[PDB]
């Protein structure tokens, strides 16, 4: 998961 | 007969004002997948505001997983806004 | 994917309180999805946008939308193909329209590949009852996938 | 265990939109309070909050100014949400 | 004012899919008014919507907290206060109505000064407040977001  | 400036729209936000979206890589957006998820099971028997509660419910319990990272563990709320004057039922396939 | 069918015992007993939307198409649908950007500011790939993007166009297809798509735009070009799209003919007959905004964002802002930023309330703006009259009182959705800001979220212990 | 976003589980009906201006008379109040009364004290027995609050929407969307001399002018009502499930007040159960 | 009561039938039809709020009362209520400023014109009428609050939520069975004419200081403070009422443990919801002059994102106290709204929503998150953790929290909010008055447009 990572951020946008 | 007039109107106000603005009207009738409903729009979905992947995260609160502030805050980060989260994206898998490989699965892709949170957001996005649950809506996927909603919209495909249940714009047969439900409006849009109400699937995108749904949607707020999925996103509400999934729990970022990326140890080692600023991301590990971390949670998202998705939100919606709307100046929708009525149910919005997209009513699939109807008429036959 | 599969999107169950609505009964037509369902359309009989929930059109009358519901908006208009038995045309065909639907709506007109634009999925704008920013994956690859190349400005100043460095903003990183959006490794798995490729999935959201397809997820969307199939989606919207499969619940009668005709789908029109945009990739790797600049913020001008996304606000001259917006307003494009917001003033096509096709919105008169008929009876709502969705469109999906895919990228990096800040609060109230969406990124185009140049780094530059788009306001959403423009976006929106575009499609309101002044602007896009063939919409007027018709149902407009829109899904906005980017973040607003850089502060992530820990979350909290149940009490 | 399950954990929780920072912020969940809340709604907010805003009297008007983004950089516009709600509309008071002088007299009967808000356009929005007495649009809220109306729909809530008539249908919270079997609506949603949410749909109580679209309901609102169709109310404002439809009234105008009556001041000859910000005559005729509107207003528009919104609400955001962070619900993850229908609110039903269910007033009066059980009797 | 009367708040037609809701079914035997409905509520059991319902309740599975719904927030639980069966708790009497079904929780606390807070209605702030601002009418009085100065630095901002008086809000007439604001009166009759406080009342108007203050009995809907008491016959929809909220017990309610009323404050008027409030510096932003104070509303702040208050605000505080009312999120951390121990009663909130025991009630299935809250509701907070918010009524005086504002700008985007930001309310007035009577002092002319303003307190934000993102403050206000802080003091009721899953952090700040626990006692209502996974309970449906309603706010009102009535306040300008801007000058500009919409002049509305023609229906085609």
């Amino acid at each position: 998961d990572v951020a946008d | 007969m007039r109107l106000p400036t603005r009207s009738d729209m409903i729009c979905g936000y992947a995260c609160l004002k502030g805050t980060a979206a989260m994206r898998n890589t490989k699965r892709g957006s949170w957001y996005i997948e649950a809506l996927a998820q909603v919209f495909s099971e249940r714009a047969c028997d439900m409006h849009v505001a109400d699937m995108l509660v749904k949607v707020n419910a999925l996103i509400k319990d999934r729990e970022g997983y990326a140890p080692g990272t600023e991301f590990h563990r971390c949670k998202e709320m998705s939100e919606y806004c709307s100046t929708l004057c009525r149910h919005l039922y997209l009513f699939p396939g109807h008429p036959p | 994917m599969q999107v169950k069918p609505c009964t037509p015992e369902f359309y009989q007993t929930h059109f009358q309180l519901a908006y208009r939307l038995q045309s065909r198409p639907r709506g007109l649908a634009l999925v704008l999805s920013n994956v690859h950007f190349t400005g100043e500011k460095e903003l990183e790939f959006r490794s798995g946008g490729d999935v959201d993007h397809s997820t969307l166009v199939t989606l919207f297809k499969l619940l009668g939308y005709d789908v029109h798509v945009l990739c790797d735009q600049t913020a001008q070009e996304m606000q001259e193909k917006l307003q494009n799209f917001a003033q096509l003919p096709a919105h008169r007959v008929t009876d709502s329209c969705i469109v999906a905004l895919l990228s990096h964002g800040v609060e109230g802002a969406i990124y185009g590949v140049d780094g530059k930023l788009l306001q959403l309330q423009e976006v929106f703006q575009l499609f309101d009852n002044a602007n896009c009259p063939s919409l007027q009182n018709k149902p407009k959705m829109f899904f906005i996938q980017a973040c607003r800001g850089d502060e992530t979220d820990r979350g909290v212990d149940q009490q």
